[PDB]
């Protein structure tokens, strides 16, 4: 069984978060088991939510119950995450889990969707070459974009050794600027083509930048 | 609320070593304690249940034990790809479950100097208006690293931002990237651009640069 | 007969702590669902002085109103808990457990809840002292009640209460005097406030019905919580009607009716008889244990 967390990845105060779990495989209907929403605060630790039964009994954490919904539609391997009345302190990772046969423990996890709460606009990067001058580093600047997250990678997947993708430093302007950069030997400079593949699903922004060699 | 305390937050550890992390519950919650590993830019994984059941495909140098108050997660002969935060969490009570705080687990290996590189603004960005300048600290260890930004042998301040990768799954290191931001026109007021960076596996501070304009 | 068995006292709260996987149906125990830890109770032919007093809480139900407290520690690690006490108090109590079970759940020398449990894909053996894995087994999720009791709340002082039986060396774990017959025998026992586990040479009851609130099953089948309905003389949050015992008390409508409120058959204030003395006890049961008499 597989599951995976949906939903918008900005939310303005005082509004409501919306998320949807989609679990894969054999169906939930019939089953018994118990479906969680946890996350994980920015700069904190995890943070149980709530829980919702296959047959659609609810559980929530006593500090959330006046804000939270949980629900579930077995007939399509859905199960909801609502909160409203939003504010920066609901800006965290969420993740959803099935709950333990016999105990709440959970597993397996969702991958864990981010939801930033921001009056701010959602605005897509611009994608910058860090072009190289026996080894040397390239790479990319995804600059001015909002809200996280930013994926990158390079040559399609393929490339991988010595890849490092930073964390997003927050600018003065509120917008998020990252760079990924990776070594590679200056001999294959002429040889092999290198491509940073950056993808910011808020801004539905996809952009493949080749970085080449500056002729200098 | 049951409270889960974990010790020690934070702890440095070689390959190789044994980890021990303890987490106490607040009352009594029998075997009822679970374990979770999260690494970076990854979901929590279950790694051990009831205290002391292995998580199917958990490699034996995991083990779990405790009853009551007390709990044990063990690590023998820690690995490089072990990197993560760990966390315990009661499912005695649903009201509501609550978890550790949390364990950051940091590799130890031998001291490794950074490779800097320098990176001028690209000319598409220039034509927009704005100058990024890029310094990169390339695999180097421990975390603290000083990056000093000079214009014109000018030191520069509250126009830059930095940032550093996640220790590094295979060979421990960490990396640093600092990002000047200035106009295009102060851009154009300067020459010589460059990073000093000040490392302990550095004999003396590094300088890398580059003057505008010149290849 | 009896259609509204499941519909229970209190909260009706029949789960045990760590094992809150079937709380859809049973917490609360009601009208629909199943819950394994409580079900068993209603087998006929199976605890027959409970079946007498069902409209009283179970143990689990006694433990969630804060009736009865839970023991320290709360329950034995049969896996690896030999030579421990808590192994030691179980092992004179002769009790048979069915399949899949992980947990089981008793009233203590104490009068405090005491529990054993299995480690995961684990079930109690058939005499709920052991643990094994049975390849083909779908495990219960809740804990199987050991006793033949029924649970009630009181202030009822019984701290110079204790086990006086006739000719008796030992109890279970209670000694009562220095010492010889040995067998399994069933001894009723009776829990107090403030006291220990009392056996009894006779189980001596008598019930004193009431209009109390836990005397009444009300429903809207689905149930309705009682403290919603006026008391002659009052107003509340709905407006109810009932028979004759809910309506001499409380205030029936029978017009725009939220709900309807019966007495409940087999409830009202237990007492019992102890050494001359009748005292309103927390809990009364049977269980099966080593009793040695004297032959002089």
């Amino acid at each position: 069984v597989q599951l995976q967390e949906s939903g918008p990845g900005l939310v303005k105060p005082s509004q409501t978060l919306s998320l949807t779990c989609t679990v894969s495989g054999d169906s939930i209907s019939g089953g018994d088991y118990y479906w969680s929403w946890i996350r994980r605060p920015a700069g904190e630790g995890l943070e149980w939510i709530g829980r919702v039964h296959t047959t659609g009994s609810t559980d929530y954490n006593p500090s959330l119950r006046t804000r939270v919904t949980i629900s579930i539609d077995t007939s399509k391997n859905h199960f909801f995450l609502k909160m409203t009345s939003v504010t920066a302190a609901d800006t965290a990772v969420y993740y959803c889990a099935r709950e333990g046969d016999y105990s709440a423990w959970f597993d397996p996890w969702g991958q864990g969707a981010l939801v930033t709460v921001s009056s701010a606009s959602t605005k897509g990067p611009s994608v910058f070459p860090l072009a190289p001058s026996g080894t040397a580093a390239l790479g990319c600047l995804v600059k001015d974009y909002f809200p996280e997250p930013v994926t990158v990678s390079w040559n399609s997947g393929a490339l991988t050794s010595g890849v490092h993708t930073f964390p997003a430093v927050l600018q003065s302007s509120g917008l998020y600027s990252l760079s990924s950069v990776v070594t590679v030997p200056s001999s294959s400079l002429g040889t092999q083509t290198y491509i940073c593949n950056v993808n910011h699903k808020p801004s539905n922004t996809k952009v493949d930048k080749k970085v080449e060699p500056k002729s200098c | 609320d049951i409270q889960m305390t974990q010790s020690p937050s934070s702890l440095s550890a070689s390959i190789g070593d044994r980890v021990t992390i303890t987490c106490r519950a607040s009352q009594h919650i029998e075997s009822f304690l679970n374990w979770y590993q999260q690494k970076p830019g990854k979901a929590p994984k279950l790694l051990i249940y009831i205290a002391s059941t292995l998580q199917g495909g958990v490699p034996s140098r995991f083990s779990g034990r405790g009853f009551g108050t007390d709990f044990t997660l063990t690590i023998n002969s820690l690995q490089p790809e072990d990197f993560a935060t760990y966390y315990c969490q009661q499912s005695y009570t649903i009201s509501p479950i609550t978890f550790g705080q949390g364990t950051r687990l940091e590799i130890k290996r031998t001291v490794a100097a950074p490779s800097v590189f320098i990176f001028p603004p690209s000319d598409e960005q220039l034509k927009s208006g704005t100058a990024s300048v890029v310094c990169l600290l390339n695999n180097f260890y421990p975390r603290e690293a000083k990056v000093q930004w000079k214009v014109d042998n000018a030191l520069q301040s509250g126009n830059s931002q930095e940032s550093v990768t996640e220790q590094d799954s295979k060979d421990s290191t960490y990396s640093l990237s600092s990002t000047l931001t200035l106009s295009k026109a102060d851009y154009e007021k300067h020459k010589v651009y460059a990073c000093e960076v000040t490392h302990q596996g550095l004999s003396s501070p590094v300088t890398k640069s580059f003057n505008r304009g010149e290849c | 007969e009896d259609p509204h068995l499941r519909n229970r006292p209190g909260k009706g709260h029949n789960y045990i702590d760590g094992m809150t996987q079937e709380d859809a149906t049973c917490k609360p125990v009601t009208y629909a669902g199943a819950c394994s830890s409580f079900d068993v109770l209603l087998e006929k032919g199976k605890f027959p002085l409970f079946q007498s007093y069902a409209h009283h809480r179970t143990l689990l139900e006694a433990v969630h109103d804060t009736i009865i407290a839970k023991a320290d520690p709360p329950s034995c690690d049969l896996q690896s808990a030999h030579g421990n006490p808590c192994m030691k108090e179980k092992l004179v109590m002769k009790t048979h457990c069915p399949n899949d079970y992980q947990s089981a759940h008793y009233l203590n020398n104490d009068g405090k809840m005491a529990s054993v449990k299995c480690p995961p894909k684990y079930e109690l053996t058939e005499d709920c002292n052991f643990c094994r894995q049975m390849t083909g087994a779908s495990l219960k999720k809740g804990s199987y009640p050991l006793q033949d009791l029924f649970c009630q709340s009181s202030e009822d002082d019984g701290s110079k209460l204790k086990t006086k039986m006739k000719g008796v060396c030992e109890v279970g774990v209670q000694a009562l005097k220095k010492c010889l017959s040995t067998a399994h025998e069933v001894v009723p026992f009776a829990v107090f406030k403030n006291s220990k586990k009392v056996y009894l040479d006779k189980l001596d009851l008598k019930t004193e019905e009431n209009l109390l609130p836990d005397s009444f099953v009300c429903f809207e089948l689905k149930s309705f919580d009682i403290s919603q309905c006026p008391k002659i003389g009052g107003h509340g949050s709905k407006k109810c009607t009932g028979d004759a015992a809910f309506c001499s008390a409380y205030e029936c409508t029978a017009q725009y009716a939220n709900a309807y409120c019966s007495h409940a058959n087999g409830s009202g204030i237990v007492q019992i008889q102890v050494s001359g003395v009748w005292k309103k006890p927390l809990c009364v049961g049977y269980e099966r244990v080593v009793v040695k008499r004297e032959l002089s």
